[PDB]
């Protein structure tokens, strides 16, 4: 039984340590550890409920926007506020555009170099690389000439002997299975992605006031002043500018990102056969479109036993079934109180004891839903949508499968979605569907303004006395996010965040059940224990965010 | 042609400061990393992980001794002997003091690294402090904001590379080109402030005419920065008050994350 | 789907207002003409010339009767029976009045068409007038500036297309979203004005600190527009005052091309 | 025998009427007529010399920048001002970036539809079109996929009821000689050009304060305040932004525009054999780099009898030889005073007599140099630089010719440059060399600021009494521009502009010699006198700007 540690795990957000036991070239047991804590839950305590979102947004700047919106939703929940529909349109556009940037960056900047060897890309024939994409994609930047410009940038980087960021990576590793040509294709796409994600953030910026960290929200709605005829406010000219960037996203997402995920899968088919993190999945519905915080564009729900037939829909952020099930345990985390806590009754009292395989080993709490461990994130959200018979999701998944089929002569069944590649696929599908969310919600805003509705804000009435508890759900890039606020005598008496990477990276829980990261690693083949590329591959599929996991 | 080496260490960071680079346009991140500098260590972007990436750090620290610029984002937690941020089994405060030894220049990017920021607010659970407090005797360039416009950082690095010296700094060691003036002393809504034209509530008449946000709690009057001029994301017209929300004072110690959103600023 | 028709007629124009379209980003000129409108007549851009381009105009005037928006740039010279601007052997006034009859809406883009502009300044040798004067019974939308930011025009056309009516207009028939406020009543240098921090000459100390330009002769105090906020070219931070030169008042009748560059706003 | 009129000539700036007599299907005689006049010379009169530039910039918005810089240079000449060298770097950067936008737009938006048939492009095979460019250009946007997307846009435009801009063009006309594939290529590039020209103007905007119509000039220098450490002024961040846009220009210029020039020439070889407008050529030296208004990057001069050996260089804007030679005559134009006038003594009093074949027929004056008719513009400037043995110009021209040769197996001798296509080639060569001007001058500005020089402006001493005369020369996109100012008792007593298109589009002069447009048309074959595309082709090669020509 050989012991390895990967610390730091790079190409994630935040500070993560992964330990594995390896027996007979295969990991037999794992531990995931969040190694940095800030105490954000305590930092926002005792403040006006209206101030929380600006503070708690700083839980993470990668999934910026998410904690901000979840925080206001939680205050709105506590105070029984109906959000103006214009304010929902605005929040929705921001969330969808942000998640667009987020998924693109995760696939390319954070994940690609797990599966792609840049040194191999040097050996490629650009003409052949370009040719093998004919009839596979309509992207306009797949020319031999584009690929050569990219190849020369790599050559020159290598020539300088300053590889920097790209130095000492897993080049030449036995698990790198792409031909030189598709290595070069992917690197060219990596660079192109950076343009696409910038456009996505320009959408976020025009509504948020900037990004990272938007600044246009309020408990009660948004701070954008809608006035078609106003100077210096959200007028038609500004809305046209927003639309201009929304329109630039779809092609890269559909013709590159979507196609590259089927291509990666085609060359790594056994990764559809490992990396399962859980048999239980949860997602919240997202993108409300009425004046009552409901009518979501995306459905949510709960699946158990890896069986879509068990699908229990969740179509309301006020669903008591969802609210009552959630608890967190610090039995194996560095906090004092170890029994499972409902977040409204949660505590976060640090108790650092150092690393113990059998005791406490992480700053991440271990969440459960009615006692079960649950994977959250795009896989969970895809499975829920499939189970809900959302035609759009089936159609989009089938589009990716169809490309995989053209490439391999094989198909992908729902059973193979419980896997490292299935998880990657769920995220790509999410990103693709979000482009229609952006178009629909922009149009809805335009038409609603046309009807004469410029309302963006409902003034919160926060009573000077009495206790109020609120919970704000949000389906973030990485999974179901929830903020839990208790107000007492007009100020925050308790605040607890249960974040998607908390579900996934959580350590062993109150009954010692390992979390999704830890479960997913069991069975991972290791060619070289000094270069455990294979574990990093699986862990990256969850898109770890540790400032999120720990806060 | 050799590019200037940079070593980037993340302490208690939300990664927003690294993310700001992905919005930059002069240079873009890809041009930054392939043309402008050699980014020798960065946890978020490095191909290598674990032992391999820590090798890269050790190698770069040695090879470029006296030449690299060291960038730090996030606050530094000193309580309980540094354990609130541990990478590769060691307090981040130790990684940072080691790297600071052979640094040509040192930049604290973001309010967390510059003065403690949000992570040191309230009761300060981890005893988080800014970079200057952990590196006494060293000259720290502070580029505050949460996160700053990435060009506040990029143009600072460029000045260093192009003219061999840091840009002109104020008393708090902030580059004057970006932090030399109160936002309120260069804000386009000042005429409305002067006339008594104020938004009183989001969505009201004044708000929808683009009037001054002082009475919504704008911290412009007590916040140094370039948010009203350079603004954000290079699309034109984008900063928090332009969008309709008061400045929160995220640049300025004692303001952001200390005062309420709707709490009024002092006006000189 | 069928795109709203636009007919564009240039009178005494320098073509700057057409050129503004080439700087536009929302929509870009190519998305404008391929997706948002059908540009049925435009001399600068049209493949056809001579007899075929006049065929295009009469055909469009007939086919899209009562549906097209008519746009005019340049002033219209009334002196000596129209001879100072003659296309296809006829005075430009005549082409314009014929086109005006079937117009769904009529826009004067640029200060020349809006109020005579530079061509009507000084002794006005051609007797140049604004479009409204030529078409006295029609409601003309004025979109002044030399040239205006193209989006002042584009968002006006979009309002008509999207909502079926022109945007809200001031007493001078200018869309309020662009011209409802004095530049001075929304200028980021107003705090320097308030504090008496004035540039006295280009290159002086105050000038190089971005101080107010009033005493260089800034016409912001008497010029309505959106130059300080929308600014120009969508790159962020660019309008004349931000780059260091006083507003000349080009938007505004009796200011631009009347008053000296360095003549003060309170001086007639 | 047959008489035709083309009125309006489209795809130029301003109002131009062209008449031709046709004999045996060939034009035997032509008239060029500028049909609109404003009286800009009269409008500036009696004003402070410092006010002129803002007013006369409005002579034109296509060649914005040019009249502004020429106007300040004229006032500076009158007052013997040495322009601070930083202000020169800034003026030059603006002029070179603007001219880059100008030339690109002229080749594509103004000119291509003379040579390119959009209906034929629909019939093209996108894969064939892309394959033709293999080894011809390294541009990254020549893929079959790009060309398909472009083809579909045209298909969609035609399919709709509404061709708009493209309605009733010379589609199917016998002089359209491109194959479908090359038509498609050219239309794809027409669209891509629009992005390149936008980037060129972002450079202009960041120093000028906007475009069209920059606003950063002064008699005495510029209004940009250089201060690397200043908030809200021209600091290092702003300069870096400028550089980011400068860097974006070169690939399209070199790999697309330069290449398309040769392919057009490849399919239109006879257009190297007609369209000569003159045997005499004039250009001003341009882009001064010292603090004494000299040391020009580009040389200028005078050439007679179509013979480069006659080249008399001009290296100073205060060279009396150039100044003394220039006169204008309204013998055949609608002004009262008909004898040739030196511009310091010029008048501009309207005398409209209507059209007369033998009398007056234009608002454009007819300029001469020592009594001779002269062509100005990029062909003039190229010829002068070749004559001056400028290695950069020869090298750049040779690159274009070599592409021609790769395409045709034929060559181009200097003799063939005196033609419609030679004039086009000059313009392309000019755009290409200007990219090095941008790099050079940006770097010079950066080094000079680092030496401690932040001077941008010297205040002018303007005497309350006395007479002073100055001339400001400028090599504009369409040729040599000159503004002639007389100051008397503190104010402008005379102002005369002699503009490049005045030279080229001028009507018969005092000695009845036709101007360059008029000469160029003799010999032009006409397939259809009702659609004289062949005339429009040659005339477009001069890049007419009639608001400029007439002012
Ligand atoms: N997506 C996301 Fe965060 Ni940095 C996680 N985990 C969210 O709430
Ligand atoms: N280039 C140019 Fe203009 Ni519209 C001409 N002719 C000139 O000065
Ligand atoms: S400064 Fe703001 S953005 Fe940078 S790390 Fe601290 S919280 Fe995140
Ligand atoms: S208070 Fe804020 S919004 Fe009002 S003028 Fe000052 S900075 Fe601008
Ligand atoms: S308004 Fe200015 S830009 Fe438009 S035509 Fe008149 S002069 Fe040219
Ligand atoms: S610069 Fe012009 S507009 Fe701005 S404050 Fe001073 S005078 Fe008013
Ligand atoms: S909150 Fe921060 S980003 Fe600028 S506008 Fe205020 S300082
Ligand atoms: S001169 Fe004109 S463009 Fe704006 S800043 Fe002044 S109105
Ligand atoms: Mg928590
Ligand atoms: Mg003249």
């Amino acid at each position: 039984s050989q012991r390895i540690t990967i610390d730091p795990v790079t190409r994630i957000e935040g500070h993560l340590r992964i330990d594995c036991e390896i027996e007979n070239g295969v990991v037999s047991k794992a531990w995931a550890s969040g190694t940095m804590w800030r105490g954000m839950e305590e930092i926002v305590k005792n403040r006006d409920p209206r101030d929380a979102w600006m503070i708690v947004q700083r839980i993470c700047g990668v999934c910026t926007t998410t904690h901000a919106i979840s925080s206001v939703r939680a205050a709105e929940s506590a105070l029984n506020i109906d959000v103006p529909v214009n304010a929902q349109y605005i929040r929705n556009i921001i969330l969808a555009a942000h998640t667009t940037h987020d998924h693109i960056v995760h696939f390319y900047q954070l994940s690609a170099l797990d599966w792609v060897d840049i040194t191999s890309a040097l050996k490629a024939d650009p003409a052949k690389a370009s040719a093998m994409l004919n009839g596979v994609s309509t992207w306009h930047l797949n020319s031999a000439e584009e690929f050569t410009k990219v190849q020369n940038k790599i050559k020159d980087l290598v020539a300088s002997g300053q590889l920097g960021i790209f130095a000492n990576g897993c080049w030449g590793h036995p698990a790198m299975q792409l031909p030189p040509e598709v290595n070069l294709i992917a690197v060219a796409h990596y660079l192109q992605a950076l343009e696409c994600q910038r456009d996505a953030n320009r959408v976020v910026a025009l509504l948020g006031g900037k990004t990272p960290h938007i600044q246009n929200l309020a408990v009660g709605g948004v701070a954008n002043p809608i006035n078609l005829d106003g100077l210096g406010v959200l007028n038609l000219e500004r809305l046209m500018y927003i639309k201009s960037f929304i329109d630039k996203l779809s092609d890269f997402v559909e013709q590159v990102y979507k196609v590259d995920t089927a291509v990666i899968a085609a060359f790594y088919p056994e990764w559809l056969e490992r990396g399962q993190g859980a048999v239980n999945y949860l997602s919240a519905p997202e993108f409300p479109t009425d004046g009552k915080n409901g009518s979501f564009l995306f459905p949510g729900g709960y699946i158990t036993d890896a069986d879509l037939s068990t699908y229990r829909p969740i179509t309301s952020h006020s669903d008591e079934y969802l609210i009552k099930g959630i608890q967190e345990s610090a039995k194996h985390a560095w906090y004092k109180d170890e029994a499972p806590q409902a977040p409204w009754e949660g505590t976060t009292v640090p108790d650092y004891t150092g690393w113990s395989d059998d005791g406490k080993y992480s700053w991440v709490k271990a969440p459960t839903f009615y006692g079960k461990t649950v994977e959250v994130g795009p896989l969970a959200n895809m499975l829920c949508k499939l189970a809900a018979k959302r035609e759009s999701t089936h159609a989009k998944l089938n589009e990716i499968v169809a490309i995989y089929t053209k490439l391999t002569g094989k198909t992908i069944e729902v059973a193979q979605l419980h896997s490292t590649l299935g998880r990657i696929i769920g995220r790509t599908v999410h990103c693709c569907e979000l482009q229609n969310v952006l178009q629909d919600q922009y149009n809805a805003l335009i038409v609603n303004i046309g009807k004469g509705d410029h309302t963006t804000f409902v003034k919160p009435d926060i009573p000077a006395t009495g206790e109020f508890k609120g919970v704000g759900f949000l389906e973030a890039p990485r999974g179901m996010l929830s903020h839990w606020m208790v107000i007492k005598d007009g100020i925050i008496s308790n605040y607890q965040a249960v974040v998607p990477s908390t579900w996934n990276s959580g350590p062993r829980n109150f009954n010692d059940e390992v979390g999704p990261y830890e479960r997913s690693l069991v069975g991972t083949p290791i060619a070289d224990p000094n270069k455990p590329l294979e574990v990093v591959r699986t862990i990256h599929s969850f898109d770890p965010c540790m400032s999120c996991a720990v806060h | 042609p050799q590019r200037p080496p940079v070593i980037w260490i993340g302490a208690q960071e939300c990664t927003g400061c690294t993310e700001s680079l992905l919005r930059a346009t002069h240079p873009t991140v890809e041009n930054l990393v392939l043309e402008t500098i050699s980014l020798e260590y960065h946890e978020v972007l490095s191909a290598a992980f674990g032992h391999q990436v820590e090798e890269n750090k050790h190698n770069a620290l040695e090879k470029y001794k006296g030449q690299y610029v060291l960038v730090v984002d996030g606050s530094i937690p000193l309580k309980d002997n540094g354990i609130y941020c541990m990478v590769a089994g060691e307090p981040i405060v130790d990684h940072i003091r080691r790297a600071a030894e052979g640094a040509a220049a040192i930049i604290a990017i973001g309010s967390c690294a510059a003065w403690g920021g949000v992570a040191a607010a309230g009761v300060n659970p981890t005893g988080a402090v800014g970079l200057q407090e952990v590196l006494p005797g060293k000259t720290i360039i502070n580029i505050p904001g949460c996160p700053p416009n990435p060009h506040n950082f990029l143009a600072t690095v460029a000045h260093i590379i192009t003219y061999g010296k840091p840009p002109k700094l104020d008393a708090k060691n902030r580059p004057t080109f970006a932090y030399g003036r109160l936002i309120h002393e260069h804000c386009e809504r000042r005429p409305h402030f002067d006339a008594g034209r104020f938004a009183k509530e989001f969505g009201d008449e004044g708000h929808r005419e683009g009037w001054c946000l002082y009475h919504l709690g704008c911290k412009g009057p007590e916040t140094y920065g370039n948010c009203s001029t350079l603004q954000f994301c290079d699309v034109g017209g984008v900063w928090p008050v332009a969008i309709g929300h008061p400045c929160y004072g995220c640049n300025e110690e004692g303001i952001g994350f200390h005062k309420g959103i709707h709490q009024l600023a002092h006006v000189e």
